[PDB]
């Protein structure tokens, strides 16, 4: 039923200190409740409820606490917690971080109101991803396949391709179309262009829906911002069951937001003066993701991670990676080789890769030319350690093999170049072609019944 | 009333009383002496100010002033050749009117003078009755032979004229325009007044394309800056800073220069007040101080840490004020590293959780928000026009420590690095850059600029970074192989390599001929160089097969005097040599190198 009895408006602001203002003399406090500021500059913000106690509610205010005072500042109580308006309207619009317009257009008239928290999905009610995208990128679909509906993020670093890359999956992805959902954290302008030019260049933008926090932005917009992009993502899936690809841009602009918010509060600080509940809040996001019983609709996350001074065992990557089910990284070292796309296969996963392959997913020797690939690349990486030391003349016939390999490696199976889109089949046999090098009895993770099908071509 | 009263005071630290209604972040005057602070809390009708300077003999019931404002700048005619600290107070003023060598607790100076008439010139087409908005061209005022100072109307205002003022001449406290909406007035004088944590509006926000020309050979060739660009340097002793602020302040094609030091030590900055008023530029066939078009914000170690933290604030604040006027402002900052330290203890007084490095957690999502202000945008307002604001940002790693958590937040956002370098300054190599380090991420952008303006540049930039580049891979091998050994392509690349390292980045600022070298002259230079390794290559190329091959020895035996006419390309000097002269002596040296090649194959 409607609220249908009228909102109060107070002006028994108690106190203000950091991002938080402190009303007292409220008629039964709602814990998460939203509440709007008018300014006595006329100016309007918005807070939400963070703590009630008896008569008191502690406020956090999205937009900062600059400027307001005790005696004019006015806060009007909605009734309700933070719910959004959505529709399928919302395909081809621009949003920004607290889901009001920015391409000229209306507001969004509702098919219905979500809460912005989503809601757990129950376990029994998950079905498990098992049909492979095929992103075309080498080092992704032969090395480290995405199932339709998997958490899988990009673990990079400031200076490097990140944004071509997820660019590069958006322009490329499809089965062996996608609704986009692209949410923005603290993007500088050029960021925010290149998406939008990228999307409009592929004529892809009525398909497309795009929230933008920047830089200059309010910080705790981007709390609220993954989380109205991801529910706009579950009404298009769950609802008017479509497949969509959900883009994250900077999470690391969402934790950096999170711990700044949290150190107002001072709640119990984690590693790296992160929230101790930082998991927790990560999860809420990324396990909003996959396929569900009875419903043809689907979600996949790709968040962008930027890790700070590379640093994987920093709390962003790491407590990422305990949640996300596998990540691609993006490594400096192949980037300053001017190698493209950057992708280093050995700290990148897929865990839904598994099952996703082999005997009629994609081919028979995909589960095994993939273990292969990876054994003889970590072996080709410890000669050329080896060899740092000890020189050339020290290597044997056996160790040049590995060190040809991992020169032809690096060449054909993850150099790429920005639009060229590769099958599954090309991946599998550009993949036989660098084994090829070796003698067969050295390929010790491929049994007899797969070398001599495959290998004698 | 405007008064609350002072209730207690511990350290910095005031809190006061019948404060009712008093704002987050206004500024208040503290005592009988009238100390500057800030108000950080609420609690009922208390507040509690953050002082800024030295409470030391306020008392429990002293007047405490509230000023309706936070932190913010006098915007207006009188800001050209101005000296200001973090917190705009006038320090050329402060001495003059003071008679004295020190800054008197609670001076109150305003920081433009309300005393010196300005001429005034309306928009010559306004009446009343003319409706206004936001940003629009209302008048000039004649502030020196550089600067037309334009008039325009605030943002945030707008409405129908009801008066302006005729020719004349005013003070800074003259009504100059009155307008009227939904029957409510607004009088304005010549000044308006900006927060400085409040970002100025434009009409549109725009990618950048036109290139920053420095005059330096490296740097706009190699790293090239774009106006409205992002630049970091290594700020550090022996490495040479000044080539950059000087070749910004007396040759860029910048229209207005802004100088912060964010906390620089007492002697460092008084050799910038020393020589930037000595600095002079040509305009018009004459000599003009630099100046006419620039403002200086100064900030030693013991000035209040609130003015080191507002420095960058004030400087980028009163640099978007003239790029709203549609000029081009470059601005420097001394050191953001200073400034960072002074962020670290505010936020330490303030004992907020030590984050990273014992900095606040927000000094990644500050500095994002300071950079992100520069760029070219189309301002607001009637008359339509285009301006920029560069920003060029020092930073000073601990030891060389490019993972410090400002160096690396800084160096992860700023898109050029201009790797000044003490080992090459030992060497007495001038400019300093390290072009191995040193980078730009703008020739994406430059690159439609350069092929409509100079069209062959682009392939000779490429090739040049390429044996700049081999002749790094070389230096190894050539100890081991013993420089005789070596294929005569690659005695090529590193003689030419020498080339252009000893004729081309080397660039004595002193001497008459190369203070400035203009572009024309930069890519003649490296079209000849190019051309000369280009056809050195191809007289080996077509003869080391099975020949009386051509060695770099035979090169050097047979061209030692085109050899030294390359080397002579420097010494062309664009005060007495025309644009064409220069252009038909190195079209000569590409004749004559072609007939003694051509004499050789």
């Amino acid at each position: 039923n409607y609220l249908s009895q009228p909102r109060l408006t107070y002006k028994t602001v108690s106190g203000v200190n950091g991002p938080l203002v402190i009303l007292d003399h409220v008629k039964f406090p709602r814990y998460a409740e939203i509440v709007h500021l008018t300014l006595p500059d006329g100016t309007k913000r918005s807070g939400q409820v963070l703590e009630v106690s008896g008569s008191k509610a502690v406020v956090q205010v999205f937009e900062g606490t600059s400027g307001i005072d005790a005696k004019k500042t006015s806060c009007e109580f909605t009734g309700d917690i933070l719910r959004t308006p959505v529709s399928e309207d919302m395909l081809g619009r621009v949003f920004n971080g607290s889901g009001k317009p920015i391409d000229r257009g209306p507001v969004v008239l509702a098919e219905d109101f979500l809460d912005i928290m989503g809601q757990p999905i129950n376990p029994q009610c998950r079905i498990y991803p098992e049909e492979m995208i095929q992103t075309g990128i080498s080092a992704i679909d032969g090395m480290n396949s995405i199932a339709r509906g998997q958490k899988i993020p990009i673990f990079s670093a400031a200076g490097l391709p990140h944004n071509e890359i997820a660019a590069q999956i958006c322009r490329q992805a499809g089965l062996v179309n996608f609704a986009i959902v692209f949410a923005a954290m603290g993007v500088n302008m050029e960021t925010a262009r290149f998406f939008k030019s990228d999307f409009e260049e592929n004529g892809s933008m009525d398909n497309v829906c795009l929230f933008l926090n920047l830089a200059n932005d309010p910080t705790i917009e981007r709390i609220i911002t993954p989380r109205l992009a991801l529910t706009t993502a579950e009404f298009l899936a769950y609802q008017c069951e479509k497949h969509v690809l959900v883009i994250l841009t900077d999470m690391s602009s969402y934790a950096e937001a999170l711990r700044e918010v949290s150190a107002a509060r001072e709640e119990v600080p984690g590693r790296r003066g992160f929230p101790g509940y930082m998991y927790t809040d990560l999860a809420t996001i990324y396990e909003r993701a996959g396929r569900v019983e009875g419903r043809n609709g689907s979600i996949t996350q790709i968040p962008i991670l930027t890790m700070p001074n590379d640093d994987i065992t920093h709390p962003i990557p790491d407590l990422t990676g305990y949640i996300t089910e596998g990540q691609i990284y993006v490594d400096r070292q192949l980037h300053n080789r001017q190698i493209y796309p950057p992708i280093n296969v050995l700290p990148s996963l897929s865990r839904l890769m598994k099952s996703a392959i082999g005997e009629g997913m994609t081919r028979k020797d995909h589960a095994d030319v993939s273990n292969q690939l990876y054994a003889c690349y970590a072996i080709g990486k410890d000669v050329q350690a080896m060899k740092a030391v000890v020189g050339e003349e020290a290597l044997t016939s056996d160790d040049l093999l590995y060190l040809e390999f991992l020169q032809k490696f690096e060449k054909n199976f993850i150099t790429q170049g920005p639009y060229e889109n590769r099958t599954v089949y090309e991946t599998l046999d550009i993949g036989w072609q660098l084994l090829r090098i070796f003698p067969k009895e050295m390929l010790k993770r491929i049994p007899q019944s797969t070398l001599s099908e495959f290998y004698p071509r | 009333s405007t008064f609350g009263y002072v209730h207690g005071v511990s350290g910095p630290v005031v809190t006061a009383c019948d404060m009712a209604g008093a704002a987050m972040y206004e500024l208040v005057r503290v005592g009988h002496s009238e100390l500057v602070g800030e108000i950080i809390r609420l609690e009922g009708d208390m507040a509690t100010i953050q002082v800024y300077e030295e409470t030391s003999g306020v008392s429990v019931g002293d007047p405490v002033l509230r000023t309706g404002k936070p932190l913010s700048v006098e915007l207006g005619p009188g800001i050209m050749g101005a000296i200001f600290d973090g917190i705009q107070r006038p320090l050329s003023d402060i001495s003059s009117q003071t008679q004295s060598i020190y800054i008197p607790r609670g001076v109150n100076v305003s920081a433009l003078s309300r005393d010196i008439k300005w001429e005034f010139i309306p928009s010559k087409n306004l009446r009343v009755g003319s409706h206004i908005t936001g940003g629009d061209i209302y008048g000039i005022v004649n502030e020196n032979s550089l600067i037309k100072h334009k008039i325009m109307l605030p943002p945030r205002s707008r409405g129908s004229v009801t008066y302006i003022a005729p020719p004349g001449n005013y003070d800074a406290s003259d009504v100059v325009l009155e307008l009227e909406f939904e029957g409510v007035k607004e009088k304005l004088s010549m000044v308006q007044v900006w927060p400085v944590r409040q970002v100025r509006p434009v009409t549109e926000k725009l990618p950048a394309n036109h290139p920053l020309l420095t005059g330096q050979r490296v740097l706009d060739a190699l790293f090239p800056c774009v106006q409205g660009g992002t630049t970091a340097i290594p700020g550090a002793f022996g490495c040479g800073k000044t080539v950059i602020s000087q070749s910004l302040s007396k040759y860029s094609n910048s229209d207005v220069i802004i100088y912060v030091g964010c906390g620089e030590r007492g002697n460092e900055m008084s050799e910038v007040l020393r020589d930037f008023p000595e600095l002079t530029m040509e305009v018009d066939g004459k000599v003009e101080s630099i100046m006419k078009r620039t403002a200086l914000v100064a900030n030693t170690s013991n000035m209040p840490v609130a003015a080191r933290e507002a420095s960058i604030y004030t400087g980028i604040t009163l640099s978007e004020y003239f790029r709203d006027m549609g000029y081009h402002v470059s601005m420097m900052a001394d050191s953001t590293s200073r400034w960072a330290e002074a962020l670290r203890e505010i936020s330490g007084r303030l004992a907020e959780m030590p984050a990273d490095s014992g900095y606040p957690a927000y000094l990644g999502a500050r500095l994002a928000s300071f950079y992100e202000r520069a760029g070219r945008v189309k301002c607001l307002g009637n008359p339509e026009r285009e301006g920029s604001v560069s920003i060029v940002g020092a930073v000073s790693p601990p030891g060389g420590d490019f993972s410090d958590p400002v160096t690396s937040a800084t160096l992860g956002i700023v898109q050029v690095f201009w790797g000044l370098d003490k080992k090459l300054a030992q060497r007495k190599h001038f400019p300093s850059v390290n072009w191995l380090i040193s980078y730009s991420k703008y020739m994406r952008a430059l690159d439609e600029y350069y092929d409509k303006h100079f069209t062959e540049f682009v392939p000779l930039r490429t090739k040049a970074k390429e044996i700049l580049q081999e002749e790094e891979d070389l230096a190894e091998i050539v100890q081991l192989v013993g420089k005789a050994s070596l294929a005569e392509t690659d005695k090529i690349t590193l003689e030419v390599a020498k080339l252009i390292k000893d004729d081309f980045l080397q660039q004595n600022g002193y001497t008459p001929y190369d203070r400035f070298c203009p572009f024309y002259k930069t890519v003649g230079m490296l079209s000849n160089m190019i051309s000369f390794y280009d056809m050195a290559r191809r007289a080996v190329e077509t003869t080391a097969q099975s020949d009386n091959k051509i060695t770099w020895s035979i090169i050097r035996e047979h061209m030692g005097e085109i050899l030294y006419k390359l080397s002579s390309m420097k010494f062309k000097d664009p005060v007495k040599d025309g644009e064409a002269k220069i252009k038909a002596d190195y079209a000569q040296l590409l004749e004559d190198m072609q007939n003694a090649f051509r004499s050789l194959e």
